[PDB]
RNA sequence: AUCCUUAUGCACGGGAAAUACGCAUAUCAGUGAGGAUUCGUCCGAGAUUGUGUUUUUGCUGGUUGAAAUAAUUAUAA
C-alpha cells in the first residue's frame, strides 16, 4: 500500500482485514458462471406476431445458430455478429 | 489418590428437583422417582442393616 | 556432529552493483501499487523491500531507504567490493563528464 | 486376561494399567546359519551380523525352499519378513538360472512385491537392489509416481508395486505375457484386508487363480502380514497348503511390546483433554529422565501443532535444559541447520524446542528433515498423526496413542481407533537392532478401555470388506470378458475372500441363506443380480434377469482402464452434459468420488480465501465447499 | 427376658449457624476461672495471650463467543 506520514508519502506493508470486497454482479465471474443457464432461455421463444406481407422480403433464421449465438453471449453485454445468406430458387423474396 | 470411587450427590424428596447432576431428572420422572426414593430406602436399609 | 559443534564455537555481481548503485531503478519496487500477497529482519521475509547487501527485507520505504542512507549498509556494500561510495574538481571534471552529460544525454534522447 | 495384566497403578487423573513384556520364545528349534546356503545365496546377507537367523525365519526359509506351496506368515514383521521374501526370490531366480552356467536367465521368471504404500514401495526397493546386485538384476518399481512404461516392464525382472496400480497394470488385456511369466506373487501386510484397500488384494488374488486358465500355470504366492487370528481360513481363501501356514506370536517379537493404557474418568472435553495433557507429561517426564525417545500420536494434524506448544511451555515450566543438556552446540547448529532454513508451518519454534512434529501437510523437504533429526536423537519428543506407523520403519522407544474418537468421513462421525490402525501404531516401538524393549502407550476413556484391550490382544479376523467394492471389481471382470453369465460370476466369487469369510461366519456378514446352500451358490447368485441391476443401471453392463447373458459395455470399459469407482462413474454419467461448459467441468472433477475424503480446513481457509478472488475459472460454489477448494487447487 | 434414666460412639432423618470454628513447647484456672444479688448471699467453668481460616472448606453438573475432523493411491503417454 502508499501511505501518507505527516507531509509525507510513504508506500507500507499493510497487514490485518483490508480483504473485505464486494465485485458480486460484476467483472467476469458472476456473469460467465451465469452464462451456463443460457441454454434454459431457448425452452420457451415467442414474437409478437406481425401480418405476414409478401410485397417485402422475409427472412427465415434456423433455430440453431440463433442458439449457439446465445450460448456464446452474455446476460449483460451485447454481443453482435453480422449475418449472410441468399436469395433461394423457390421464392426470390426469401432470405434464407 | 483415587483408591475409592468418586461420591454421588445424595438425592432425597426435597433435593429431588435440584439434582440435575444425574440423568433423568426430568426427562424421565417416575424412573427419577424410582431412583431417588430407592436410594433414600438404600441408605435407610443400610442404617438399618448396620443397627441389626 | 563434530563440524556441527566447530561451527558452534562475478558479472552478475557487477549487475547486481550496478542496481543497487542507480536508485532511479531501485526506487521502484511498488510496481504492484495496491496489491494483495500471500505468502527480527534476518535472509529476507520473502515479501517487503530487500537488501541484498546485508540481507534485511523492509517493511516501509523510510526504513528500506534511511538504513541505506546509514553507514553500515554502505560499510557492506563496499565490503562486497571496493569502495566507490567515498570516492578536487581540476575543471576536467565538468568540462569531461559534463560533456559526457551533454553527449549521453542526446544518445538516451 | 490375567497374564496379560500384571500390575496396576492409581492415579488421581486416571487409572493405568501396566501390561508387562512378552514372553520369550520356547527354542525347539535350530538357528539356521549363512554358511548352510548354496554359492549364489550365500550373498543374501552380505553384511551377516549375527550369521544366524532370527526365531521366525529359519524353519520358515527351509521349509520355503522345500516346497513349492502357497505360503502365509503371520509375523511381528520384525524385519524378519524382508529378508524371506528375498531368498523365496532368490530361489525362483535360482529354479530359472543355472547353479554352474552363472549366465542369469532374465527372460524366463519375473517377480511382484505387493507393497501397500509408494514410501514403503520406495524403501523396499532400495533393500532389494542392495541384497540382488550380485546376479545383476533390475529392480523397480512399477506403481503410481514410479510411472514404468510399456517396455520397461519387459526389461525388469524384480517388480515391486503398490496394490492399486498393480491391479491396473494385471487388469489390462494386452500385457497378460507379463502376468504369465511372473512365477513369483509376493503379498506384503495381506492384513490390509480388513480396511478398505485390501479390496484390492483379494481381486487380484481371484484374477491369479481363475483368469488365466488358458495357460494355467498357478504362480507361487506367498503372503506376508502381522500375527493374525483366522489364519486357516486365510489359507482356504487363498490355497494355501497346510504346512506353508506358519502363524508366529507377538513372543517372536524382536523387542517385547510393553503394553500400557491410561484410563480417563473425566466426561466433559474441557477438563478431559487437560487431563490428558497432564497424562502425556507425566508419561514423557518418566521417559525422558531414562533417556528414552519418544512417539506421541493424536487423531489430527492440527492436534499435533497446538500439542507440542502445550508441551514446550509446560514440560519447558518444569526443566527446560535436560532435554538437551548434551551437545547443546551442536544441537544448537543443527536445530538451527535444519528448523530455520526450509521449515514454513511456524513449525520452526518446535523443533527449536527440541520436541518436533511430523503430519501430512508438512513439507515434503521439512518431512524427510523431521525424520533424519529425530533418528540422530536431538529430537526428544515427535508429536504426529498416523502417517508414520504406516508408512515409515523408523521405531522410537516410547509410543503413547492419545484419544479414541478419529473422525471418519465414511461415516461421517466419530469412530473410535480402529483395530488394525491401533495395532500398526504399536508396531514401531523399542528398536529391534539397538533397545532392549518397546514401552507402549494408549491414552483413551475408560469406559472403551475394556473395548481396547481384547482388540489390542489381536484377536480379531481380517474383516471382508468386498461388499462395497464388489461392483467395480466384477466390472473390471466383465470387461476382460471372463464372465459371461452368473454361474461364471459366482464362480469367480468362490475364490473371492468373503466367500470364505461367509462360510466361517453367515450371519456375522449377513447371510440369510445359513443353513440352505453349504456353498452358498444362491447367496452368491443373489449378490451377482444385486450387482448386475446397479451396473446395468450405470450402463456398465449388460444383463437379463431370467436369460442371464453378460457383455462389457464403454462406460465399464473406460471405468475398467482407469480405475473410477462405479459411484464416480454414474455421478460422471448424469453430471456430464450436452451442453455442459469450462466451469461445470471443473465442478464434475472435484465432485469425483476420490476426493469425499476431502475437507477444507481453517488453516487453508486465508489462502483460499486469497486465490478464490483472483481464480480465472470462476466457482458456483463458496469456501466452505470442499469442492470449491478441490477445483481451486485444479486450477493452482 | 421386656421396658425405662444418664453419658459416649456409630449413623437414618429434621433443622439452625459458620461474626463462628479452631490450634497453641504460652499464662492462670474448682488449691475457684468467670459472673450475678433483694446486701443477707447466690451460680460454678473456663478466662488471659498469640495465631489460622472466616462475603467461607472438598468435590461435581450444565449453559455458554472462555476455549478445544485421521492416510492414501490408481490413468491410456
Ligand atoms: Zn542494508
Amino acid at each position: 500500500t502508499i501511505n501518507a506520514q505527516g507531509e509525507e508519502i510513504v508506500v507500507v506493508a499493510s497487514a490485518d482485514y483490508e480483504s473485505q470486497t464486494f465485485s458480486s454482479k460484476n467483472e467476469w465471474r458472476k456473469s460467465a458462471i451465469a452464462n451456463t443457464l443460457l441454454y434454459l432461455r431457448l425452452k420457451n421463444i415467442y414474437v409478437s406476431a406481425d401480418d405476414f406481407v409478401e410485397e417485402q422480403n422475409v427472412y427465415v433464421l434456423p433455430k440453431n445458430l440463433l442458439k449457439k449465438f446465445i450460448e456464446i453471449s452474455d446476460v449483460k453485454i451485447q454481443v453482435a455478429a453480422f449475418i449472410y445468406g441468399m436469395s433461394a430458387k423457390d421464392h426470390p423474396k426469401v432470405k434464407e | 489418590l483415587g483408591l475409592l470411587p468418586k461420591p454421588e450427590p445424595k438425592v432425597k424428596l426435597s433435593n429431588m428437583m435440584s439434582v440435575f447432576e444425574n440423568d433423568q431428572n426430568i426427562t424421565d420422572p417416575t424412573a427419577w422417582e424410582k431412583v431417588v426414593k430407592d436410594q433414600v430406602d438404600l441408605r435407610k436399609r443400610k442404617h438399618l442393616e448396620e443397627n441389626e | 556432529r563434530e563440524e556441527y559443534a566447530e561451527q558452534a564455537r562475478p558479472i552478475e555481481l557487477q549487475a547486481l552493483k550496478s542496481k543497487y548503485t542507480n536508485y532511479d531503478h531501485l526506487i521502484k519496487g511498488s510496481l504492484k501499487d495496491l496489491n494483495k500477497r500471500k505468502l527480527s529482519f534476518k535472509r529476507g521475509k520473502k515479501f517487503g523491500f530487500y537488501c541484498d547487501i546485508c540481507n534485511l527485507t523492509f517493511k516501509d520505504t523510510l526504513q528500506y531507504i534511511d538504513h541505506l542512507n546509514h553507514k553500515v549498509h554502505a560499510i557492506k556494500f563496499e565490503n562486497l567490493f571496493d569502495e566507490p561510495l567515498i570516492i578536487d574538481v581540476p575543471q576536467e571534471e565538468f568540462e569531461l563528464c559534463y560533456h559526457n552529460l551533454i553527449k549521453d544525454f542526446v544518445e538516451v534522447r | 486376561s490375567l497374564p496379560e495384566g500384571s500390575f496396576k497403578r492409581v492415579k488421581p487423573q486416571y487409572d493405568e494399567i501396566h501390561i508387562p513384556a512378552p514372553s520369550k520364545p520356547v527354542i525347539d528349534y535350530e538357528l539356521k546359519e549363512i554358511t548352510s546356503l548354496p554359492d549364489w545365496c550365500q550373498e543374501a546377507f552380505p553384511s551377516s551380523e549375527t550369521t544366524s537367523l532370527n526365531p521366525i525365519q529359519s524353519k520358515v526359509f527351509h521349509a520355503a525352499f522345500e516346497g513349492d506351496s502357497n505360503m502365509l506368515i503371520c509375523a511381528p514383521t520384525g524385519s524378519g519378513k524382508t529378508n524371506i521374501a528375498l531368498l523365496t526370490v532368490l530361489k525362483a531366480l535360482s529354479h530359472h538360472y543355472n547353479p554352474k552356467t552363472k549366465k542369469l536367465n532374465l527372460s524366463a521368471f519375473k517377480i511382484v512385491y505387493i507393497a501397500p504404500l509408494k514410501a514403503l514401495v520406495q524403501e523396499q526397493v532400495r533393500e532389494f537392489q542392495r541384497r540382488l546386485a550380485f546376479l545383476g538384476i533390475k529392480v523397480a518399481e512399477l506403481t503410481g509416481d514410479s510411472r514404468l512404461s510399456r517396455k520397461q516392464i519387459d526389461e525388469t525382472q524384480v517388480l515391486v508395486s503398490t496394490p492399486e496400480k498393480w491391479d491396473i497394470t494385471t487388469r489390462n488385456s494386452n500385457n497378460l505375457a507379463i502376468v504369465e511369466l511372473v512365477r513369483l506373487l509376493i503379498i506384503d501386510e495381506i492384513h490390509l484386508l480388513h480396511d478398505d484397500r485390501g479390496p484390492v488384494l483379494e481381486s487380484i488374488v481371484a484374477r491369479t487363480f481363475w483368469a488365466s486358465k488358458y495357460g494355467q500355470e498357478y504362480p507361487r504366492i506367498i503372503g506376508l502380514s502381522a500375527t493374525l487370528p483366522n489364519y486357516e481360513d486365510v489359507g482356504r481363501f487363498l490355497r494355501v497348503p497346510k504346512e506353508g501356514l506358519f502363524y508366529f506370536d507377538s513372543s517372536f517379537r524382536p523387542c517385547p511390546l510393553s503394553q500400557q493404557f491410561c484410563g480417563i474418568k473425566e466426561r466433559n472435553s474441557l477438563k478431559k483433554l487437560k487431563a490428558m495433557n497432564d497424562a502425556c507429561y507425566e508419561k514423557v517426564l518418566e521417559s525422558i529422565n531414562e533417556g528414552n525417545q519418544i512417539i506421541v500420536f493424536v487423531h489430527s494434524r492440527k492436534e499435533t501443532s497446538r500439542t507440542a506448544t502445550w508441551l514446550k511451555n509446560k514440560f519447558a515450566e518444569e526443566n527446560i535444559t535436560h532435554k538437551l543438556t548434551k551437545n547443546d552446540a551442536g544441537s544448537k547448529q543443527i536445530l538451527k541447520t535444519e528448523a530455520a532454513n526450509v521449515l514454513d508451518p511456524s513449525l520452526r519454534k518446535l523443533i527449536e524446542s527440541g520436541i518436533g512434529t511430523h503430519h501430512a501437510g508438512l513439507t515434503r523437504s521439512d518431512r524427510s528433515l523431521s525424520e533424519d533429526l529425530f533418528a540422530d536423537g536431538l529430537l526428544q519428543v515427535l508429536v504426529c498423526t498416523a502417517t508414520l506407523a504406516w508408512g515409515v520403519n523408523l521405531p522410537a522407544h516410547t509410543v503413547i496413542i492419545k484419544g479414541t474418537d478419529v473422525y471418519s468421513p465414511e461415516k461421517g462421525s466419530w469412530e473410535q481407533l480402529s483395530p488394525q490402525d491401533v495395532l500398526q501404531m504399536l508396531g514401531r516401538a523399542g528398536r529391534p537392532r539397538y533397545d532392549t524393549f518397546g514401552e507402549g502407550i494408549i491414552i483413551t476413556d475408560q469406559s472403551n478401555v475394556q473395548y481396547y484391550l481384547s482388540v489390542l490382544n489381536q484377536q480379531l479376523p481380517i474383516e471382508s470388506q468386498f461388499v462395497s467394492k464388489l461392483v467395480d471389481n466384477l466390472n473390471a471382470e466383465v470387461v476382460a470378458g471372463n464372465i459371461k453369465c452368473r454361474n461364471d460370476a459366482v464362480n469367480w466369487l468362490a475364490y473371492t475372500y468373503l466367500y470364505v469369510r461367509m462360510l466361517a461366519s453367515p450371519m456375522l456378514y449377513k447371510v440369510p441363506d445359513i443353513s440352505s446352500d453349504g456353498q452358498l451358490k444362491k447367496f452368491r447368485e443373489s449378490l451377482v443380480h444385486s450387482a448386475l441391476c446397479i451396473l446395468k443401471e450405470q450402463e456398465l453392463v449388460l444383463y437379463d434377469a431370467e436369460n442371464d447373458v453378460i457383455e462389457a459395455t464403454d462406460l465399464g470399459n473406460i471405468a475398467s482402464s482407469f480405475y473410477i469407482n462405479h459411484a464416480s462413474m454414474d455421478v460422471y454419467n448424469r453430471e456430464l452434459d450436452e451442453h455442459t461448459t469450462q466451469i461445470d467441468l471443473f465442478r464434475i472433477f472435484s465432485m469425483s468420488e476420490e476426493f469425499k475424503y476431502v475437507s477444507v480446513r481453517y488453516e487453508e481457509k486465508r489462502e483460499l480465501k486469497q486465490l478464490l478472488e483472483k481464480a480465472p475459472i470462476p466457482i458456483r460454489e463458496d469456501i466452505d465447499d470442499p469442492l470449491a477448494k478441490v477445483n481451486v487447487l485444479l486450477q493452482s
